C-alpha cells in the first residue's frame, strides 16, 4: 500500500542518486525482497495482470539506473518465474501465489550461496606459482583467489582503475591473506602481460552475446590478453546475465562527473576542454575464454542458452 | 667516494636486476656542502633529477649538456697531463653520480657518448682555453642541431601528415609532439586533440595546458578510457624516449598499450623521435631493462582512506610503477625523424648509416 | 668552491665554549675549508685578536667599524668573495642539519634561501617552502596588504606570526651585487628580505625559499635569548 | 533530529532585468529545468526532511510551478512548505520571519533558491554538530565553500570572495569581497588573538550553502540592519568582545556547488551542467521526472530528447542539448548550446554557446553566438547576434539586422536597451 510505495521510491531514489547498497549481490537480494513484498501486497486474479504490474514498476526501476542491470534482470527472472508457474498451473489463486513465493525463496537460497560455489570450483583453475592479473575490485574474484590460496601459492597483479583507484582496496584485502600480490597502474597492463599466466576479472553485466560491460580499462586488458593468448576467467554470478544486446540501446557506459579525472582546481582550461570519465567498458565475447558461474564453467558460445534458461524473449524490452 | 642510493620497499621478484629508489630520501644528505668530489653543477643537476623537477627527456638532456658546459668552463689542467684522458676520467664519476640519482634516459647516454667522442678528438697541440671553447661550441652545435633543428624538421615532416578535420591522440608530455601540434595549428590546420594521461605522474595535464593556451580544441581523459575514444581518433601521435636496435619504441608505460588499442581500432600510429635517441641496446619485452620509480608514489587520496598509505607493513604486498616500456615495431607505422618519414622496421637500417 | 661562509658581527662569547665557535664548528663540520669571520668593534674594537685565538682549521677574521650594519658588513667584503655567499651570525647555535637549506638553494635554484625557527608576520605557500610575504608592524602603518597577483598565482597562503629569523642566509652573487650597488640597505634581515620579497612578485624571475625547523631556536642580540644557549649546549654538545 | 532547510526562492538582487520581469529567476531554466528544481533536488539528495520555501515576487507563479513538481507530491520524502508574503523584501526579513514563526528546530540549511549543487553535506553537518557539542552553542554558522582557482569562469568579478581562516580549527576570521579592489586589507588583531596558525584563502568559490542554527534567527531578529548574509558575517566577525559567536567553515574539493547571480554565472553553471560536472544531476537522469524532459546521452555530451528530427547535414559537435519536440533544419552547426523543447531551427544556422528556451523559432542563415533566447522568441533570416545578446519573451528581430555586442532587447521599454518589433529600429 503506502508503505510499499515509499519502499519502492526509497529504492528507486537510492539507485538514482548513488550506490545503495554497496555490492551487487546485496542489491539483487533487495530486489528480490522488494518483488516478494510486491507480490504479497497486491491483488490479482490473472497472471498477466501481475505481469504488467511487475513490468510497470520495473520500468521505473530500470529507468533509475540503466547501468545497474541487476535490478532489471532480477525483475525479469521473477517474470519468468511467474510465466513458468502460470504455464505449469494452466495446463489458481492462493496455491499459485505461495508457489511463486517458495520459488522466489528457492531463488534466494540458490542466490545466497553463489560466491561460495564459485569459490569451491576455484581450485580447478589455479596452480602453484602462477601469475594472475586482476582489474578493479570485486568480491567474487576476491573470494575466488582467497579460496584458491588456502592450498596454492601464486601471484596476483591487481591493477588499479584510473578514475578512482578501487583496486587498491583489493590489494589491501588480498595481502591480508598472503597472496604475494602486486599493485600497479593500468598503464602497465601490456607492459606486464608478457608474464601474466592467467587473467581473472569480474564484471558488472554479462550481455547476451557473451560480451560484458565492466570497469573501465578491462577492454584494454582483454586486448592485451588476446595479444598474448592468455585465457580470461570471468568470475561472474548468474544474476549479472542480462538479455540486453550491446549496440541496441544507448546509455551503455556510465559517465560520471569529470572531477575524478581532472579536478576543479585546474583553471580556465576547464572551459575549453572536454573531459570524459566512462566508468564502464565493453568487452566483446571473442576476447573472453571462460565464464565461471555458480553452475560451473561455460564458454562464451553458451550464454544465449543460459538466456533461454533464465529469461523469456517477450520480457527483453521489459 | 660516492655511496649507493638505498633501495626502497620490497622489490619485484621479476625486476630483481633493476634498482628501485625513492624520491623521499636524497643521496646528497651525506655529501659536502662545498662540492669538491663532484662538480657543483653536477650535484645541483643530480638533486633536481632525483626530486623530479626536470622530467622531459629533452629537458634532462639539455640540463645534462648545460651542466657539462659549466664543468668544462670551470675545468683546469693538471701538470704534465693531457685533457683527452683526464677530462674523461673526471666526467665518468659525474655520470656515475647522475646514475645513482636517477637512471639516465637514452638521450643522456647518447649525449655522454658524443661528449666522450668529442673530448677524445681534442688535439694535443691545442692550448687550454682554445680547446675549452671548441668543446663548448661542439656542445652548443650538438644541442642546436640535434634537438632544435631536428624538432623543426620533424614539425615540417608532420605538417604534411596532419590533415584538416581529423582527431589526434597524444599521450604524456613531450615537447616534440606539443611543438608539432602547435606549429600545425599555427600553420593552418584545424583539428582537435585528445589527451590520454596516466597515474601517478599525470603529466598529460601539462600538454593539455599547452594545447588550450595555443587555441587547440582539446579533450582530456585517462588511459583506461582510451578504448572509448579511439573510435573517434583518426591518428595517434606518440613521443618516444628511445628507439632500439630491433625497431622497438621505448616510451612511457602507456605507449604500447595505446598502440595495441589503436591497432585494435584500425588507427594508424605515428611515433616522433629524434635520431640522437637511437639506442644500440635492443630488447624484446618490457622486463629486462626498465626504471622503477617510487612505490610509495602510487598511493592516492580517494576520500578519507589511502589504501596504500601503510603498504610496507603488509609483507606480501609489492608496489611497482614502471616508467618506460617498449612497443613491438609491428604496432608503430610512422617514425618521423629529422631524416624523414621512415617505417618502424626500417629504423635501424637508416639510423646506422 | 661552491660556497663562501660569512658570519656577521654587528652590535658576547659567554658560555661553556666560545660563542663564535659554535657557528664555526658547524661550518668546519660539513666542508667550508676557508671561513670568513667578522670581528666586533661596536662593544670593543679589540675583538679581532680574540677571534684569532680559536682552534678552527682556517679563519680570515676582519675588523669592522662601530656604526655599521649587516648590508655594509657584506658590502665591505665584496671584492674578496667570488662565489655564492652563505651568511651566519654569532648568537646562532643550530643543531639542524644545514644541508636542507642548501638543497632548497640547489634543487630550485633559488635566489635567496633562509631558515627560521619559532611579531614578524610571514606568508609561505601551501608547499611550505617558498615564502611570499613578510612584514612587521615596526615598519607597517596600515594593518596588512597583499598584492593581487600573488593571490592569483598562489591561492592559499599560510601565515605565521611567531616565527623568528635564525640569520642563516644563502645569497647568490647578483643579490650581493645589487646590495653593493645599493647602499641604502642597512639591515639585510629587513632590507634584502623585504625588497627581494617585493621583487619576487614579478616568467623569468627570482626564487625565495624558506625552511621551518622544529628542533631548537636561535638567539638575540639582547640577554633575552642568552639563557638558552647553555641549556642547548648542555644536551646538544655531547654529540658535537 | 530532522534536518530542516530554509530556501529563499526570491533573490532580492536587481540582476535579471528585464529577464526577471516575466518569470522570477528561480523559474529560469538551465537546461530545460528551472533552478528551483535543481535546488530542491540538492536538498532532497542531501537528506533534508522539511524545507521552507520563502517566495516574495511573482510568488503565485512559483506556487503553481512548484505544486505540480516532484517535491509537492505526497510520495515525496522531502516535504515543502510554500510560505509567501508581500511584506518581506530581503534575506534578513526572511530569517526574522523565521524567528517570529519559530519554524526550525535544530541546525537548518539556509540556502537561496537558485543554487546548483550536488554536495553531500552530512560530513559537514557532522562537523557542525560536533562543534556545537564542544563549544556549548558558540559556533553559529558553517559556511560551505568549494575549492576553485580564481581563473575559473564560474567565479566572476562581482562575487569573488577572500576569506581568512584558522586552518587548524577551520573557523572564519575575516571575510570580504573583491569588487573593485586590487589590494586586500586584513586586520592585525586576528594574529594577536589567535597565535595557533592562520591561513588566507582566495581559492574559495561561494556555494551559499550556509548551515545555520536557531541562534542565526536569534541574531537576525536581534539586529535590524542585517539585510543579507554578508551583512551578518561582516557584523559578526568585527564584533567579538560583544556577541562572540564565532563562524566556522567547510571546504569541499570533490563536489560541485555554485549559485547563479547574473548572466555570467548562468552561462558558466549551465556549461558545467551540460558537461556533467554535477553528476548525478545530469539532464538524462531526469531528477524532476517530467515526461517532456527525458534525454538520450550520446558521445561528446550530446543530449537528445524524443522526436527531435535532425535535418540532413546538421552537425552537433559537443555539449549540445535538445529538448523534446524541437526540430532542426539542414546543414546546421550547433555547439556548446542548449535548445529548449518545441523549437524550429532553419537552414544553415550556427548556434554557438547559445541558450534557447522553449518555443523559439530560428530562420535560415542566422548566426547566434553566446546569446540568450527566451520563451517563444524568434529571429528572421539574415540575422547575426553578437556575443552576450539577450532577447526575452516573444521578441522578433528584423531580417538583415545585426545587433551589437551589448544587446538586451525585450518588450519593456525602460528595463531593456531597446524594444521588440518586426524591424530592428522602432
Amino acid at each position: 500500500g503506502s508503505e510499499l510505495s515509499e519502499r519502492i521510491e526509497s529504492f528507486v531514489e537510492t539507485l538514482k542518486r548513488g550506490g545503495g547498497p554497496r555490492s551487487s549481490e546485496e542489491m539483487a537480494r533487495e530486489t528480490l525482497g522488494l518483488l516478494r513484498q510486491i507480490i504479497t501486497d497486491h491483488r490479482w486474479s490473472n497472471a498477466g495482470e501481475l505481469m504488467e504490474l511487475i513490468r510497470r514498476e520495473g520500468r521505473r526501476m530500470t529507468a533509475a539506473q540503466p547501468s545497474e542491470t541487476t535490478v532489471g534482470n532480477m525483475v525479469r527472472r521473477v517474470l519468468k518465474i511467474i510465466r513458468e508457474e502460470y504455464g505449469r498451473l494452466h495446463g489458481h489463486y492462493a496455491q499459485l501465489q505461495s508457489n511463486i513465493i517458495e520459488a522466489i525463496n528457492e531463488l534466494l537460497v540458490e542466490l545466497e550461496g553463489t560466491m561460495e560455489n564459485i569459490a569451491a570450483q576455484a581450485l580447478e583453475h589455479i596452480h602453484s606459482n602462477e601469475v594472475i592479473m586482476t582489474i578493479g575490485f570485486s568480491r567474487t574474484v576476491e573470494a575466488f583467489l582467497k579460496e584458491a590460496a588456502r592450498k596454492r601459492k601464486f601471484h596476483v597483479i591487481v591493477a588499479e582503475c584510473a578514475p578512482f583507484c578501487q583496486g587498491h582496496e583489493m590489494a589491501v584485502n588480498l595481502s591480508k591473506a598472503g597472496i604475494e600480490t602486486t599493485v600497479m597502474t593500468d598503464a602497465a597492463i601490456f607492459a606486464v602481460m608478457s608474464r601474466v599466466n592467467k587473467v581473472i576479472i569480474g564484471t558488472k553485466t554479462i550481455l547476451a552475446n557473451g560480451a560484458l560491460r565492466a570497469v573501465t580499462g578491462t577492454h584494454t586488458l582483454a586486448l592485451a590478453a588476446k595479444h598474448h593468448s592468455t585465457p580470461l576467467i570471468v568470475c561472474a554470478p548468474m544474476f549479472k546475465l542480462s538479455p540486453q544486446f550491446p549496440n541496441e540501446e544507448d546509455s551503455f557506459h556510465k559517465f560520471v562527473a569529470p572531477e575524478e579525472v581532472l579536478p576543479f582546481t585546474e583553471g580556465d582550461i576547464l572551459e575549453k576542454v572536454s573531459v570524459h570519465c566512462p566508468v564502464f567498458d565493453y568487452v566483446p565475447p571473442e576476447l573472453i575464454t571462460l565464464f565461471i558461474s555458480n553452475i560451473g564453467g561455460n564458454a562464451p558460445s553458451y550464454i544465449y542458452r543460459l538466456m533461454s534458461e533464465l529469461y523469456h524473449p517477450d520480457d527483453h524490452v521489459l | 667516494q660516492v655511496p649507493t642510493r638505498k633501495d626502497y620497499g620490497s622489490k619485484v621478484s621479476l625486476f630483481s636486476h633493476l634498482p628501485q629508489y625513492s624520491r623521499q630520501n636524497s643521496l646528497t644528505q651525506f655529501m659536502s656542502i662545498p662540492s669538491s668530489v663532484i662538480h657543483p653543477a653536477m650535484v645541483r643537476l643530480g638533486l633536481q633529477y632525483s626530486q623530479g623537477l626536470v622530467s622531459g627527456s629533452n629537458a634532462r638532456c639539455i640540463a645534462l649538456l648545460r651542466a657539462l658546459q659549466q664543468v668544462i668552463q670551470d675545468y683546469t689542467t693538471p701538470p704534465n697531463e693531457e685533457l683527452s684522458r683526464d677530462l674523461v676520467n673526471k666526467l665518468k664519476p659525474y655520470m656515475s653520480f647522475l646514475t645513482q640519482c636517477r637512471p639516465l634516459s637514452a638521450s643522456m647516454h647518447n649525449a655522454i657518448k658524443f661528449l666522450n667522442k668529442e673530448i677524445t678528438s681534442v688535439g694535443s697541440s691545442k692550448r687550454e682555453e682554445e680547446a675549452k671553447s671548441e668543446l663548448r661550441a661542439a656542445i652548443d652545435r650538438y644541442v642546436q642541431e640535434k634537438i632544435v633543428l631536428a624538432a623543426q624538421a620533424i614539425s615540417r615532416f608532420a605538417y604534411q601528415k596532419i590533415s584538416n578535420g581529423d582527431v589526434i591522440l597524444v599521450y604524456g608530455c613531450s615537447s616534440l609532439v606539443s611543438r608539432i601540434l602547435q606549429e600545425a595549428w599555427t600553420e593552418g590546420r584545424r583539428f582537435r586533440v585528445v589527451v590520454v594521461d596516466s597515474r601517478p605522474w599525470l603529466e598529460g595535464r601539462h600538454t593539455l595546458r599547452s594545447l588550450v593556451h595555443a587555441g587547440v580544441p582539446a579533450s582530456y581523459l585517462l588511459i583506461p578510457a582510451a578504448s572509448y575514444v579511439l573510435p573517434e581518433v583518426s591518428k595517434v601521435l606518440l613521443g618516444a624516449h628511445a628507439l632500439l636496435a630491433n625497431g622497438s619504441v621505448m616510451s612511457r608505460v602507456g605507449t604500447a598499450q595505446l598502440a595495441l588499442v589503436a591497432r585494435a581500432h584500425n588507427v594508424p600510429v605515428l611515433v616522433c623521435c629524434e635520431t640522437y635517441k637511437f639506442c644500440e641496446r635492443v630488447q624484446t619485452d618490457a622486463f629486462v631493462s626498465n626504471e622503477l620509480d617510487d612505490p610509495d608514489d602510487l598511493q592516492c587520496k580517494r576520500g578519507e582512506h589511502v589504501a596504500l598509505a601503510n603498504w610496507q607493513n603488509h609483507a606480501s604486498l609489492r608496489l611497482l610503477n614502471l616508467v618506460y616500456d617498449v612497443t613491438p615495431p609491428e604496432l608503430v607505422d610512422l617514425v618521423i625523424t629529422e631524416l624523414g618519414m621512415i617505417p618502424c622496421s626500417s629504423v635501424p637500417v637508416v639510423l646506422r648509416v | 668552491m661552491e660556497f663562501q661562509a660569512v658570519v656577521m658581527a654587528v652590535g658576547l662569547p659567554v658560555g661553556n665554549k666560545p660563542l663564535i665557535w659554535y657557528p664555526l664548528n658547524l661550518l668546519e663540520r660539513v666542508g667550508f675549508e676557508e671561513v670568513i669571520v667578522v670581528t666586533t668593534r661596536d662593544v670593543q674594537k679589540a675583538l679581532c685578536a680574540e677571534f684569532k685565538m680559536k682552534m678552527k682549521p682556517d679563519i680570515v677574521c676582519i675588523p669592522d667599524d662601530a656604526d655599521m650594519g649587516t648590508a655594509d658588513s657584506l658590502r665591505y667584503i665584496y671584492p674578496k668573495l667570488k662565489t655564492d655567499v652563505l651568511v651566519l651570525s654569532c648568537d646562532l647555535i643550530t643543531d639542524v642539519a644545514l644541508h636542507e637549506v642548501v638543497d632548497l638553494f640547489r634543487a630550485y635554484d633559488a635566489s635567496l634561501a633562509m631558515l627560521m625557527r619559532k611579531r614578524d608576520f610571514i606568508g609561505v605557500d601551501s608547499t611550505g617552502k617558498r615564502l611570499l610575504f613578510m612584514a612587521n608592524e615596526a615598519d607597517l602603518d596600515e594593518e596588512l596588504v597583499i598584492k593581487g597577483s600573488i593571490l592569483q598565482k598562489h591561492p592559499r597562503i599560510r601565515f605565521h606570526t611567531g616565527l623568528v629569523d635564525a640569520h642563516l642566509y644563502c645569497l647568490k652573487k647578483y643579490i650581493v651585487d645589487f646590495l653593493m650597488e645599493n647602499g641604502s640597505i642597512t639591515s639585510i634581515r629587513s632590507e634584502l628580505i623585504p625588497y627581494l620579497v617585493r621583487k619576487q612578485f614579478s616568467l623569468k624571475s627570482l626564487d625565495i625559499y624558506s625552511f621551518i625547523k622544529e628542533a631548537n631556536t636561535l638567539n638575540l642580540a639582547p640577554y633575552d635569548a642568552c639563557w638558552n644557549a647553555c641549556r642547548g649546549d648542555r644536551w646538544e654538545d655531547l654529540s658535537r | 533530529p530532522p534536518l530542516q532547510a530554509v530556501l529563499v526562492a526570491d533573490s532580492f538582487d536587481r540582476r535579471f532585468f528585464p529577464i526577471s520581469k516575466d518569470q522570477p529567476r528561480v523559474l529560469l531554466p538551465l537546461a530545460n529545468v528551472a533552478l528551483i528544481d535543481y535546488t530542491l533536488e540538492f536538498l532532497t539528495a542531501t537528506g533534508v526532511q522539511e524545507t521552507f520555501v520563502f517566495c516574495c515576487w511573482k510568488a503565485a507563479q512559483i506556487k503553481e510551478h512548484l505544486l505540480k513538481s516532484k517535491w509537492c507530491r505526497p510520495t515525496s520524502l522531502n516535504v515543502v512548505r510554500i510560505i509567501t508574503s508581500e511584506l518581506y523584501r530581503s534575506l534578513g526579513d526572511v530569517l526574522r520571519d523565521v524567528d517570529a514563526k519559530a519554524l526550525v528546530r535544530s541546525d537548518f540549511l539556509l540556502v537561496y533558491g537558485d543554487v546548483i549543487s550536488n554536495i553531500n553535506i552530512t560530513r559537514a553537518l557532522e562537523e557542525h554538530r560536533l562543534r556545537r557539542k564542544l563549544e556549548k552553542n558558540v559556533s553559529v554558522m558553517t559556511m560551505i565553500f568549494k575549492e576553485s582557482s580564481p581563473s575559473h569562469p564560474t567565479r566572476c568579478h562581482e562575487d569573488n570572495v577572500v576569506v581568512a581562516v584558522d586552518s587548524t580549527t577551520n573557523r572564519v576570521l575575516h571575510f570580504q569581497k573583491t569588487q573593485g579592489l586590487r589590494r586586500f586589507a586584513f586586520p592585525l588583531s586576528l594574529f594577536q588573538g589567535s597565535s595557533d596558525g592562520v591561513e588566507v584563502r582566495y581559492d574559495l568559490l561561494d556555494c551559499h550553502i550556509s548551515i545555520c542554527s536557531p541562534q542565526v534567527a536569534q541574531l537576525f531578529t536581534d539586529n535590524f540592519d542585517y539585510q543579507t548574509r554578508d551583512d551578518f558575517v561582516r557584523g559578526l566577525l568585527v564584533n567579538e568582545e560583544i556577541l562572540g559567536n564565532q563562524i566556522h567553515m567547510h571546504v569541499t574539493a570533490k563536489e560541485y556547488g555554485a549559485r547563479v547571480s547574473n548572466l555570467h554565472m548562468y552561462s558558466a553553471v549551465c556549461a558545467d551542467v551540460i558537461r556533467r560536472w554535477v553528476y548525478p544531476l545530469t539532464p538524462e537522469a531526469n531528477f524532476t521526472d517530467s515526461t517532456t524532459q527525458s534525454c538520450t546521452h550520446s558521445r561528446h555530451n550530446i543530449y537528445r530528447g524524443p522526436e527531435v528530427s535532425l535535418g540532413h547535414g546538421s552537425i552537433l559537435e559537443e555539449n549540445v542539448l535538445l529538448g523534446s519536440g524541437t526540430v532542426i533544419g539542414s546543414n546546421c552547426f550547433i555547439t556548446n548550446s542548449v535548445i529548449g523543447p518545441g523549437c524550429h531551427i532553419g537552414d544553415n544556422v550556427v548556434l554557438d554557446q547559445t541558450y534557447l528556451w522553449q518555443g523559439v523559432r530560428v530562420a535560415a542563415g542566422a548566426q547566434i553566438h553566446q546569446s540568450l533566447l527566451c520563451d517563444n522568441a524568434e529571429v528572421k533570416e539574415r540575422v547575426t547576434l553578437k556575443p552576450r545578446s539577450v532577447l526575452t519573451s516573444q521578441v522578433v528581430v528584423g531580417p538583415n539586422i545585426t545587433l551589437p555586442e551589448g544587446s538586451v532587447i525585450s518588450l519593456h521599454p525602460p528595463d531593456a536597451e531597446e524594444d521588440e518589433d518586426d524591424g530592428e529600429f522602432s
